[PDB]
């Protein structure tokens, strides 16, 4: 049986992820698209007092403008969750989401807090990434400025592990297929929550799917992209890139005893969190640091993983990442079988809780037992989390 | 058809979608007169009848959607008691309420201006489609009454208190950018595809995609706010229009407290309390005359429009004279897509033109509000120039050069053999007749004024100066070319001081007054602070500078010596003859020591008392109620004088000048409508007991034939 | 005794609180200012091994320019701490730096990390509060607008308990007063930690005071000053708000376990952590609910709390949580004994630790045994922790 205050996982709902080009949130402030998304998810659980919520944990990168002045708050006052509950915003560039799923959970374990809400947003749309941005020029006495540019350092990430130009445009086929299927079949169902946006007239509709998925993705169209990062002699291409998408991810959290008092199932449960740092030049080797630093504490070997959900950044990253991980022959058999970030878009303050999300949903889906989520940041860094179905 | 009304036509469609389209056969506008409001009932209740109907789609086959109300024809439903005024004005939201309680999908394809109850009855419905060109609003509050439609219960609950107070309260229009911002409007469109979104947006409701349904309800219920999240709510609102608006509140004062009360209520429960405090106001306050706000306001619109389209178009400007006034003039034209020329006779010149337009432009884009591409664009439509060669395809050429008649002249004179013939001369003096300028030119017809205020993209009025000898086409002109650089003109005739300052100046003169009575200005700008005006008198002094000031009043004083004449050293000789030139020269009523590069200080010190000794003529006791008097009844009486002599054409225009110039209390109307909130007739008997200050607090004959009769300015 | 994985507080070190408006600091960045404080205060303490600190939380606001994308790493990097560590920065408004504390805190507790590197910053000067801000509009269907000007909240919550311009006035000097004697008798020396700035002459030169800082600040002076959020009939001046300060603040956290190994003694020891909420209007009310529910966490009365360390944020919002949590009359004998915000700055992501650090500081020089440190925050939140001296 589980401890009181085990970490468990009761919902997970996410928005549908649409472009920043003009997409169907061009005209959705991140604020409303977060209390809109928490109010939703809180409906579906009408077991779960939103009075209870201790507080309301919400990652987010870029915050200025709409994300700016604790998100957290800002998002959770239009939503039920009463004025007497708090609200914070956690920013860890890419793993935001997950820290914050990762701060609540030690706040259960701890006795601090009984029912939480976790989950992050990123519209970039509105506030882009290259937004309001001031580099230290100190910076370059200690570490590299070229390794501020994510796409630099998938090219340096790549060339050290080998892979080909047509290994990356591959993954990415792979990527935007597996991503269409679950869509078709019905597979996102459950965790997509139907949002009101525009269509490219400017006309009022619900969207329910991802803008960003495209189909026709093939080898012969990818590899008529020419280098993103490296005109000279490059692999990484926009089409191996995550994509700029305006998206929130949502999650319920609560102790199991909490749980177990309100009768309601569990999507899983958490057994191990974990956070690494490598160096900012090839940041995109984050996961496997933080991956065996989980797995040890998890008391778990890789193998006894049954689904992996890898935030693709690139698949220049995804791959080598993979390689050492020692899981690549065991890719399209546990690995991203809903597409990843080069289909489904990349909100930055998003995709932590999102990957994990959809990784319960996987497992739940077929059979699972135990699930690991992990993701590499923005100047060298990783996280990691081994959830639990039971 | 189902219904074939003189006013509203409603058609059916496909899909069992029906179309309720306005359209006042027989006039140029739509608008809620009694016979609109009666189709409606007709309209509603056959829709209504009919069971066939899959959704509603509402229109107008005019330029604009409906505008305000024709409450001409209301007037006679005012004077009835309160209660068969309140079930009156409950009967008449029936309509609307039952348009709400259709049990279908309703989207208001907004096409052109939706103002006042034209809005309500958008308001109503579920969805609303909104053209990109197009403008809605409340301006009610100009009327000295708020939202009778529902406007006061479905706006605080559809865009939230905050919005709906801000824009009820002030009663300003809004383009589609801000209506779909605080989601007053569901989707903005080209006018093109306004139809089709319309109709692709009901489908979506009927199919169920849309829960209409949902969307309604949130007009239907209590506020969302917390109690005291409502507490603070209201109390900061009224608590900032209270002290704006002073002792007669019309609209802004009371529209909160309607709102306040109606706030836990659903839809007819707070119809009740809008329909309740709105008899308050025609009964009250708003008895002596409602009728003359809004003819002022109707009159406005149609000579804004009858100048709008025979007025010609301004492709390309220019300007004499860079520097301070010539850069802005250049700045405003440029960053509103109109190509100008900064011509000058020397280099230095241009120099300081182009940085100071520099300087505003990277000010933008220096902390994100502007694109580096658009400062570009701004930067290339500027021109400059120290010849007349390239004069040739300007139409319309403004002056700035250093105020001096002679100079103007020459100035002018010259300019105009470097244009087309059909060119429109304007000058941008404020001590010189423009009727005296226009002698040196051959073409007069073509020169008027074109006053802008010091910082030129800073304040919002533009006075049109029109000569003796200028031609209607040459102000139409003008004013488009002002309203097109984001600007707010108003038509007004030569005269020394023009409006604004021809008024500002007798205000002054309170002021000048209450110093030499002992009176500690501190004192005074605290109480004028607390009256409503941005700035005080003395602090204002400082800003337009001592040295100015007293060059002014030389300007007033020959120009209306009979009353503008007074003899005998005042503050403003006080401060001139001691050095202390303003907040430029560093000492005026205050001091003035600078921190940096945007930031200075305003200080006190007694040292200041010892330079006004001399001014001090009597140790005259005063309150801060008659302070008021003391300068507000010689503003005031100069507008009458204004409207009297043929200055401003109407009693709206006098105010709005003085609203966006001078900076007159808002929420307070205007100058005008100021008297009116005390009574004309009451008005004159506290003039007259100040009388004995001189010729500023003499009531005018015009005044006192009106004062007897029960007569006020707006009707 | 000890229980291994007990939160330890080992040391604490603050730069000197400067102006912002041409301060000290307004040619330092904020990641500097964070990344030499974090060196300089890890060097008194040669016997924690940078390379054990398993994540490096800071708080920070307005995350933008200087102080965007995960500020925490980036200050984090140029310091002697290796590429191997994590980091993530926490905003929560003003308690953004003490629930850096709280979650380092956490960590350690359920197994996460042995030593921490928690703090915060604020560079007010170079990224100021108002910059960058968009008011979103459907805010104001859920709550008042006003409430999201601090200023009109304090003199609403000022208001309703009724507290004259005189009563604000006489805390704003009892705490420049105060802060004064702190300051000359080297009550500070400890925790602040000598830094290069520039003098109003351009002069380079290293301060270890703080120049916010007003001696001469008299009942007569601040009963000239105009009301600041409200002219006609207001309390809160400038006099009696916090200051504009640029400024950070550092803290090194560890498991008594992990310390006992390294034979270095406690500077406190955390017992009780506590968040809660409140309405918007009323945020400065925050303190009270959130100082109940450590209290309570912790087991013990308001009476057995030695010293209290209450962020000044307003004089109109400190003393009415004050007199509800029942010690207005001990003030003099165990409240704020080294000055408020009001004198040594409030640099919002700073704030946090500086004055739970204080605290410390004052427990240990007045031998207390429990002490306490609480906050109002933003938008209607509190944060509270109680500490403890063994
Ligand atoms: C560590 C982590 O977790 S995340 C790391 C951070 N990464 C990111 O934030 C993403 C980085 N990516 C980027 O910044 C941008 O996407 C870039 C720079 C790579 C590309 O942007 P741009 O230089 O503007 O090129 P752009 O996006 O306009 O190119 C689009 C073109 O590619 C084509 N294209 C893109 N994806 C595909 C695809 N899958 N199949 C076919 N064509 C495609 C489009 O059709 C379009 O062609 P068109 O212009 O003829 O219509
Ligand atoms: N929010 C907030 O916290 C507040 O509204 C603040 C801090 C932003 C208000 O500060 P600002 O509006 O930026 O500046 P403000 O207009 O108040 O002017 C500051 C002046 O007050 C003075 N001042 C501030 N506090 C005090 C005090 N306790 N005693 C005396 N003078 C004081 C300053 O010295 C300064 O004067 P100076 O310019 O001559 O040096
Ligand atoms: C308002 O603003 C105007 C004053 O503007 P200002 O504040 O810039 O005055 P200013 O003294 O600051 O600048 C005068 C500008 O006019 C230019 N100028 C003077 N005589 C000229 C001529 N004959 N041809 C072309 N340019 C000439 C000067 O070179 C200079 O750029 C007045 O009409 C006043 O009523
Ligand atoms: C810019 C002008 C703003 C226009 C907004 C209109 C607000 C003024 O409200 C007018 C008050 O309405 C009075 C109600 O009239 C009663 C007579 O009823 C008419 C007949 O309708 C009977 C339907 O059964
Ligand atoms: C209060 C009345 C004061 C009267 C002042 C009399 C002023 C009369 O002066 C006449 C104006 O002089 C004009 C100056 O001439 C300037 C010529 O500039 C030529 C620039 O050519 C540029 C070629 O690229
Ligand atoms: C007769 C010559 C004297 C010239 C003086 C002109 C007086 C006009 O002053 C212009 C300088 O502006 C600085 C003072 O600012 C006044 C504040 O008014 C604000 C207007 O508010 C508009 C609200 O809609």
């Amino acid at each position: 049986s589980l401890n009181p205050r085990d970490v468990v996982i009761v919902d997970f709902g996410r928005t549908p992820m649409g472009r920043s080009k003009g997409g169907m949130h061009r005209n959705t402030r991140a604020e409303d698209m977060s209390a809109h998304l928490i109010s939703k998810v809180l409906e579906r659980n009408s077991k779960v007092d939103p009075g209870e919520v201790e507080d309301v944990i919400w990652g987010c990168v870029n915050q200025t403008l709409e994300q700016g002045w604790n998100i957290a708050r800002m998002a959770s006052l239009m939503t039920q969750i009463p004025h007497t509950s708090a609200a914070q915003t956690v920013s860890r560039l890419c793993g935001s989401s997950m820290s914050a799923l990762h701060t609540a959970a030690q706040a259960i374990m701890t006795g601090n807090g009984d029912v939480f809400v976790v989950g992050g947003v990123e519209h970039m749309g509105h506030v882009s990434m290259m937004h309001g941005v001031d580099p230290n020029p100190h910076m370059s006495l200690y570490a590299a400025k070229a390794s501020g540019m994510m796409g630099l350092t998938a090219e340096m990430l790549g060339k050290m592990h080998g892979i080909s130009r047509e290994q990356q445009d591959a993954f990415a086929v792979r990527s935007h297929q597996l991503a269409h299927k679950a869509t078709v079949e019905g597979k996102f169902k459950d965790e997509i929550i139907p949002m009101q946006g525009y269509d490219e007239n400017g006309f009022l509709k619900i969207f329910d799917y991802d803008e960003t998925i495209r189909p026709d993705t093939t080898l012969e169209s990818l590899a008529a992209l020419k280098p993103a990062f490296n005109p000279k002699g490059g692999t990484v291409t926009a089409g191996t890139s995550s994509q700029i998408t305006d998206g929130a991810s949502c999650m319920i959290v609560m102790s199991a005893q909490r749980a177990k008092d309100l009768g309601l199932e569990p999507l899983a449960v958490i057994r191990s969190m974990a956070v690494a740092g490598v160096d900012p030049a090839i940041m995109g080797y984050g996961p496997v640091p933080a991956t065996q630093k989980a797995l040890k504490r998890a008391g778990l070997n890789m193998a006894d993983i049954d689904f992996i959900e890898l935030n693709e950044a690139f698949a220049a990253q995804a791959l080598p990442v993979l390689k050492d991980l020692k899981v690549l022959d065991k890719m399209n058999e546990k690995v991203n079988l809903h597409g990843g970030a080069i289909a489904l878009g990349h909100p930055f303050g998003c995709s932590g809780a999102r990957i994990s999300g959809t990784l319960l949903n996987v497992m739940k889906q077929n059979g699972g037992t135990f699930g690991l989520s992990t993701m590499c940041i923005g100047l060298g860094q990783g996280i990691a989390t081994v959830f639990e179905r039971v | 058809m189902i219904y074939e009304g003189k006013a509203i036509t409603v058609t059916a469609l496909e899909s069992g979608i029906v179309e309720l389209k306005f359209d006042l056969k027989g006039e140029s506008v739509n608008k809620f007169n009694r016979l609109t409001l009666n189709e409606l009932r007709q309209a509603v209740d056959a829709i209504k009848a009919d069971a066939s109907v899959k959704g509603v789609i509402v229109s107008s086959g005019k330029d604009v959607f409906i505008v305000g109300a024709d409450i001409t024809e209301f007037v006679e439903n005012f004077k009835l008691p309160d209660a068969e005024l309140i079930a009156g004005n409950l009967e008449a939201n029936k309509i609307f309420s039952d348009f709400e309680d259709l049990n279908v999908p309703t989207v208001a394809a907004i096409n052109g201006i939706a103002l006042g109850g034209g809005l309500e009855m958008c308001l109503a419905a579920d969805f609303r489609v909104m053209a990109d060109s197009a403008k809605i609003g409340l301006p009610e509050v100009k009327l000295g009454i708020y939202p009778g439609f529902g406007g006061t219960v479905r706006l605080p609950r559809l865009i939230g208190v905050d919005n709906a107070v801000e824009w009820i309260a002030s009663g300003k229009e809004n383009r589609a950018e801000d209506a779909l911002k605080v989601s007053a409007v569901d989707a903005v469109v080209t006018a093109d595809k306004l139809g089709a979104a319309a109709l692709d947006l009901i489908k979506r409701a009927i199919s169920g995609e849309l829960d209409y349904k949902a969307k309604r309800q949130p007009k239907l219920e209590k506020l969302k706010l917390n109690a005291i999240e409502q507490m603070m709510a209201f109390e900061t609102a009224k608590g900032f229009v209270a002290g704006q608006a002073g002792p007669n509140y019309p609209a802004p004062v009371e529209a909160i407290k309607t709102i306040q009360k109606a706030a836990n209520f659903g839809r007819d429960k707070a119809l009740e309390v809008e329909a309740a405090g709105f008899a308050k106001l025609a009964k009250t306050s708003a008895s002596n005359c409602l009728i003359g706000l809004f003819l002022n306001d109707q009159e406005l619109k149609k000579k804004a429009k009858v100048y709008d389209k025979i007025a010609k178009d301004v492709k390309q400007a220019a300007v004499l004279g860079a520097g301070i006034m010539g850069g802005g003039i250049a700045y405003q034209s440029a960053s509103k897509g109109t190509p100008i020329l900064m011509k000058d006779i020397n280099e230095h010149g241009i120099e300081q033109g182009l940085a100071e337009a520099a300087k505003l432009l990277v000010g933008r884009v220096d902390k994100g509000r502007m694109t580096p591409a658009k400062m570009a664009e701004v930067l290339n439509g500027i021109r400059p120039t120290l010849s007349y060669g390239d004069f040739g395809n300007v139409d319309l050429v403004v002056e700035a050069v250093v105020e001096n008649p002679k100079v103007k002249q020459a100035v002018l004179a010259e300019v105009e053999n470097h244009v087309r013939e059909d060119a429109i001369l304007a000058s941008n003096t404020s001590t010189i007749s423009i009727s005296l300028l226009a002698k040196a030119l051959k073409r007069p017809e073509n020169f008027v004024g074109m006053h802008f205020f010091n910082p030129v993209h800073m304040m919002p009025l533009v006075e049109v100066i029109r000569g003796e000898k200028s031609s209607d086409l040459a102000v139409a002109t003008t004013v488009a070319y002002a309203k097109k650089m984001g600007k707010n003109p108003i038509v007004v005739n030569d005269c020394p001081g023009f409006l604004v300052n021809r008024v500002l100046f007798p205000y002054f003169g309170g002021f000048a007054k209450l110093v030499s009575a002992g009176v500690d200005f501190v004192r005074i700008d605290k109480v004028m602070e607390k009256f409503g005006w941005p700035m005080g008198p003395a602090y204002l002094m400082d800003v337009v500078g001592i040295d100015t000031g007293h060059h002014g009043r030389d300007v007033m004083a020959e120009g209306f010596p009979d009353r503008m004449k007074d003899d005998r050293r005042s503050a403003i000789d006080a401060l001139y003859e001691a050095k202390r030139l303003g907040q430029k020269n560093g000492k005026g009523f205050y001091a003035y020591e600078a921190d940096k590069k945007g930031k200075q200080k305003k200080l006190v010190d007694s040292s200041v008392l010892e330079v006004l000794k001399p001014i001090v003529y009597e140790q005259r006791d005063v309150t801060d109620e008659d302070i008021i008097n003391w300068m507000m009844i010689p503003l005031c009486l100069e507008t009458v004088r204004c409207l009297e002599d043929g200055i401003v054409e109407t009693a709206a225009e006098a105010d709005m000048g003085l609203v966006y110039g001078i900076g007159f209390p808002l929420f307070r109307g205007g100058a005008l409508r100021y008297i009116d909130s005390i009574g004309v007739a009451e008005f004159v008997a506290l003039a007259d007991q100040y009388a004995e200050l001189g010729a500023l607090y003499h009531p005018t004959a015009k005044l006192r034939e009106m004062a007897k009769n029960g007569q006020s300015f707006f009707g």
